[PDB]
């Protein structure tokens, strides 16, 4: 039954495979690598004293959202970077909706901290939890439009398109205030550090990875960090040169400025304080979206006025 | 025509008087039915509380470390009487026990932060008593 | 060495010796789940009266955590909080006392001070004195990382022994003896 | 795309029927969840790309948000209507459900008698759905921003608070 | 014979998703031995809603940019004019400030 059709198509499954372990690896990796940035064998004993741990259901919730929480939060931002291409013939995903995809994934992934913020039973988890969900639906409304700017620049939704029109120039400098508003709003929804635990105004709000332990916390735990490594990777394939370079191999050029964002929210992780959490709401509503429709305006005029 | 005169260093369910000359100075056999006991009433002071004891609309127990009751009206705090006694280390029962050299690093175990300053005024204190000018 | 073993404060613990002296695929799994369990423990400060600064200034949501540290004294109405937050934790579990006033009464024999944690909990790890220095506490965790990568613990609940061992283990005064011993001089208290 | 598409009709039909016969309401919009996703499913199937990512979008990824935000927000488990259990007594059950499906009945009898040419391919991407949606759709989509203004004026005035305070125990008539 | 090739590669990649997470939580699993919150937080979520929906006119915008005129462009712009008359109706009546 050897057939070349059968041939390549298990290659592509193969490529497949190698970059969703890739992409695994290079969360539960850099997680250490942020831990020391603030020994790669100590992530693999966590994974065994997390393996050889009993997960705890509590007696007072269910045994189905309590599980399907972290499913949420590590599958439905893990399934987002099968958009990501990395060279022109190392590709899984090349359907036509390559933006709207990650904004299903997106939208998706307030479903995990609802869910554990319900199943930890206990009213200062489920504050904690609407704080939260409020603050990544403030970001979330406008993340879709700080995309749409690029994709008002390329025309079409799909990543080759935008990264055959970043061949002359990147999106980077024509749209800087869509890059900024795409980074708060990955910053946001991510939970990364500025836009992080909103529990610091009210004693009587408390976290959702609470009264989760084992597998269950360790989901969460790698969940967020593969988000950001996907959100990285949507990132440069939207404002950088996608796979783009002079000399250096396509994939060597992916990797080189995906490790440089990420380095970059190491910055961030350093830099700048938390904001209260009405600046930021007041922030991500009064500021953000405004000047994302102003720049979708711009961009249109732009591209309606040199267009012959 | 004391307001809820109660137990505030003590536990309620406390037999004697810990600064009377008749009680032991002794940490008595730790019998773990007492502790089981003492769990189970803090298993089932949240739900079933009674806000008649404390001299007391929502009631919790919001937990140095120690827990105070606060009743809200919404998130409002109507009103708050805390619970102390959760270190209470005996300092004054042991001052009748320990000879005037030995309580001085009870007298340090009083504050943490404090500690030379926390032992001063004992010392100038028996120096008092015994009169003695220091140089 | 012996070890002693826990099956099912007032349990039993008699001697017996380990099973690896008898599967050599089990031998190096065991060795790499108790490595995997030396290299990553997670420590849960617990809130007490005056050795919180000394485990402030050393460098934690509960339940994850599979290390207890019990600082502070214990008192009678602390006792019961202690006991909750230790079945609160999920097995396995280690305790380290600081202070005497956890190893013991800890200069507290009144009235209203549980005489120790070993009253109502096990301990694993002692570490002696009032306030102890954040690198005696750091060579505890070096004592429990040596204690927990010498033990055999059941890999699951279906086929295997079910009682974790623990190892008798040198006591670090004996193994000491010598260094401690041949001391011949100090430096003299009138210097810095 | 066509077992794809009975897979995804079979499981949201499934889906929908745990929603309409649950008991607490938290797993009935989880079980809404998945039968838009499967129907989604389905809209992908047909060449609807953008049907389908929109489902998932908006109705998904915003309406069941809002349905689970209010369910997270009052506290329902279905309190005092649980112990009740009226929807699972029969002679309610019978009446309602043998009208509707005399309906369902009648409506795909209505159904038949159109000649089949089949569900072609050409994926209609999002390109077209532009392009006819700023030429003779204009108005559409300018009283449909009108719309949504409308709905957003009628809810924000219906339901804000009118008190002070991020927790708050019911009071009868809001004091 | 490329595409079908790439559904898949989706497929498998979908499936040892859910499956890789599905033997992780089990072989976690194997191992071992009345109130009301508020109604500003519905109102941001409806906002969000409301918001998003006419963001999806914007997105459908998007993508026909340049086959629609500058006709076009006039209409979204007074479409935007619209969403931007929202928001700072919503802005100046004091209903998006949170003050906690
Ligand atoms: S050992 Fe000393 S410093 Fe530590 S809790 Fe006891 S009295 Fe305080």
């Amino acid at each position: 039954w050897i057939s070349p059709e059968l041939i390549e198509i298990l290659l592509t499954i193969l490529k497949a495979v190698v970059i969703l372990l890739v992409v695994v690896t290079c969360g539960a990796f850099m997680s250490f690598g942020e831990r020391r940035l603030l020994g790669s064998l100590q992530l693999v004993a966590d994974m065994i004293k997390m393996f050889f741990k009993e997960d705890w259901i509590p007696k007072f919730s269910d045994r189905v959202i309590f599980t399907l929480a972290p499913m949420i939060a590590f599958t439905s931002l893990l399934l987002a970077f099968a958009i990501v291409p990395v060279s022109p013939g190392w590709v899984v995903a090349d359907l036509n909706i390559g933006i709207l995809f990650f904004l299903m994934m997106a939208g998706l992934a307030v479903y995990a901290v609802l869910f554990a913020g319900w199943s930890s039973n206990n009213k200062y988890s489920l504050l904690g939890a609407m704080r939260a969900s409020a603050q990544t639906l403030s970001y979330e409304v406008f993340l879709g439009l700080s995309l749409m700017g690029v994709v008002a620049q390329a025309g079409s939704f799909n990543m080759t398109d935008i990264v055959n029109s970043q061949a002359h120039v990147w999106n980077v400098i024509p749209q800087f205030f869509g890059f900024i508003t795409f980074a708060i709003a990955g910053v946001a929804v991510c939970h990364r550090h500025p836009f992080d635990q909103p529990e610091a105004e009210q004693e009587l709000a408390d976290g959702y990875h609470i009264e989760y332990s084992g597998m269950k916390f360790g989901l969460f735990f790698v969940g967020e960090y593969i988000g950001i490594v996907t959100i990285s990777a949507l990132m440069v394939t939207l404002f950088f040169g996608g796979w783009q370079g002079p000399l250096l191999p396509p994939f060597i050029w992916f990797a080189l400025k995906t490790a440089f964002f990420m380095m970059m929210f190491i910055l961030i992780r350093a830099s700048l304080p938390r904001p209260r959490y009405d600046q930021v709401m007041s922030f991500g509503w009064k500021i953000c979206l405004p000047l994302t429709l102003i720049n979708l305006l711009v961009t249109a005029a732009v591209i309606l006025w040199q267009a012959q | 025509g004391h307001p809820n005169l109660r137990r505030i260093m003590m536990p309620q369910t406390w037999k004697g008087h810990p600064l009377r000359k008749d009680y032991p100075a002794r940490a008595t056999e730790f019998s773990p039915f007492e502790l089981t006991k003492a769990k189970q009433d803090l298993e089932m002071e949240a739900l079933t509380f009674k806000p008649e004891e404390w001299g007391m609309f929502m009631f919790l127990n919001l937990g140095g470390a120690f827990r105070i009751v606060l009743q809200l009206d919404g998130e409002e705090i109507v009103d708050c009487v805390p619970d102390i006694g959760y270190h209470h280390r005996g300092a004054e029962k042991m001052g009748e026990r320990q000879s005037w050299h030995s309580y001085i690093p009870y007298t340090d175990r009083i504050e943490y932060l404090g500690g030379c300053v926390n032992e001063m005024p004992y010392v100038l204190a028996v120096e008092k008593l015994a009169g003695i000018t220091v140089p | 060495m012996d070890y002693t073993l826990t099956r099912i404060p007032l349990q039993k613990q008699e001697i017996v010796t380990d099973p690896l002296e008898q599967n050599v695929f089990m031998g190096k799994l065991n060795d790499m789940v108790n490595w995997g369990r030396k290299n990553s423990i997670w420590p849960y400060n617990f809130g007490l009266s005056c050795c919180y600064v000394e485990m402030v200034t050393s460098f934690a949501s509960p339940r994850q955590a599979d290390l207890m540290v019990v600082a502070g004294t214990c008192f009678t109405k602390m006792a019961p909080v202690i006991q909750r937050l230790y079945d609160q934790m999920l097995e396995p579990k280690w305790v380290i006392s600081m202070g005497a006033c956890a190893n013991s009464g800890g200069m507290y024999d009144i009235y209203s001070v549980v005489q120790g944690v070993d009253k109502f909990i096990p301990v694993d790890v002692y570490i002696p004195g009032c306030p102890p220095r954040p690198e005696a506490y750091m060579q505890a965790l070096m004592l429990l990382q040596e204690s927990i990568g010498k033990e055999r613990r059941p890999l699951s609940w279906v086929v295997g022994d079910q009682g974790v061992y623990r190892a008798n283990m040198q006591s670090e005064r004996e193994r000491k003896r010598g260094e401690r011993i041949a001391v011949t001089n100090l430096r003299t208290p009138d210097e810095i | 795309m066509e077992f794809a598409f009975y897979i995804c009709g079979l499981i949201a039909i499934l889906a929908t029927l745990r929603v309409i016969t649950h008991t607490n309401p938290v797993h009935a919009l989880l079980y809404l969840i998945i039968s838009l996703l499967a129907i989604s499913g389905v809209f992908f199937s047909l060449g609807a790309y953008f049907a389908g990512a929109l489902e998932i979008i908006v109705y998904a990824g915003a309406i069941m948000v809002l349905f689970v935000f209010v369910v997270m927000m009052l506290n329902l488990g279905g309190s005092e209507i649980e112990q009740e259990r009226q929807w699972l007594k029969p002679q309610v059950w019978i009446g309602p459900a043998i009208l509707s499906a005399i309906m369902l009945v009648v409506i795909v009898y209505a159904i038949l008698g159109v000649n089949d040419q089949g569900i072609d391919g050409t994926p209609i991407s999002a390109k077209a759905v532009g392009i006819t949606l700023f030429g003779p759709y204009v108005l559409a989509v300018e009283l449909a921003s009108m719309l949504l203004l409308a709905g957003l004026v009628v809810a924000f005035h219906v339901g804000r608070e009118e008190r002070a305070g991020e927790v708050l125990s019911n009071r009868k008539d809001d004091s | 014979t490329e595409v079908i090739a790439h559904h898949w590669a989706f497929a498998i990649f979908l499936i040892v998703a859910i499956g890789l997470c599905c033997l992780m939580l089990v072989g976690g699993w194997f191992l071992g031995g009345r109130l009301r919150l508020s109604a500003k937080f519905y109102l941001v979520a409806m906002f969000f809603v409301i918001f998003d929906v006419e963001a999806l006119y914007l997105f459908a915008w998007s993508t026909s940019i340049r086959e629609s005129g500058w006709v076009g462009f006039v209409e979204a712009a007074i479409f935007i004019f619209v969403l931007l008359a929202g928001l700072v109706y919503l802005v100046r009546i004091g209903a998006l400030d949170w003050t906690p």
